[PDB]
C-alpha cells in the first residue's frame, strides 16, 4: 500500500507504461500516420466523368 | 471464479484464497465479489470494457 | 497540508487527525503523506493535472 504510491508519485509507472507500450510502435499507422505523398492520378479516380 | 454450490474459487483466486500462493502481481481486476476473500492495494492502472 | 517544520495539519485532514470530524466525503486527492495519518478507500473518480 505504501509502495505502489511511491511508484505513482515518481512516475515509474509512466516510464514502464511508455517502455512497454509506446517505445514498441511497430505496425503501420502510428509511425507512418504523419508522412506525406504528393500524388499520381490514375484512371480509377476519374471514371464517372 | 467461484464454483456454483460449493464456492470453489479456481484459477488465480483460489491460489490466494486456499493458502497456495503468497502474492499475485498480475492483471487482476478489483470487483465486488473478490474483496470478501482476498485484499487489494490501491489501483495502479485504469481501464474499461 | 502539513505546516513547515512543525507537522501540524491544517484544513480538513487535521479535522480527521485531531478527532474533530468523523468522515470526509470531499474532492480529496490521494497523495503519499496523507496515507500515513488517515485511511482512504478505493478511488471513485480519476483525474489529472
Ligand atoms: N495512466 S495509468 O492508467 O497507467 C495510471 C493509473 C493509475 C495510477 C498511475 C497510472 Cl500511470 N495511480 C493511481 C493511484 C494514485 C493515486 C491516486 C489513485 C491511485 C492513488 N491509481 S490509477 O488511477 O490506477
Ligand atoms: N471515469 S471515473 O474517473 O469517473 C471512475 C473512476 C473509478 C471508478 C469509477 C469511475 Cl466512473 N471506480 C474504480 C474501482 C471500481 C472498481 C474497479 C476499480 C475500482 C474498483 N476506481 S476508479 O478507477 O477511481
Amino acid at each position: 500500500n505504501l509502495a505502489v504510491l511511491k511508484l505513482s508519485e515518481q512516475g515509474v509507472l509512466d516510464k514502464l507504461k511508455n517502455k512497454w507500450w509506446y517505445d514498441k510502435g511497430e505496425c503501420g499507422a502510428k509511425d507512418s500516420g504523419s508522412k506525406e505523398k504528393t500524388s499520381a492520378l490514375s484512371l480509377s479516380n476519374v471514371a464517372g466523368v | 471464479a467461484r464454483d456454483a454450490d460449493t464456492k470453489i474459487w479456481n484459477g488465480m483466486v483460489g491460489e490466494l484464497v486456499y493458502g497456495k500462493a503468497d502474492i499475485a502481481i498480475a492483471p487482476l481486476t478489483i470487483t465486488l465479489v473478490r474483496e470478501e476473500v482476498i485484499d487489494f492495494s490501491k489501483p495502479f492502472m485504469s481501464l474499461g470494457i
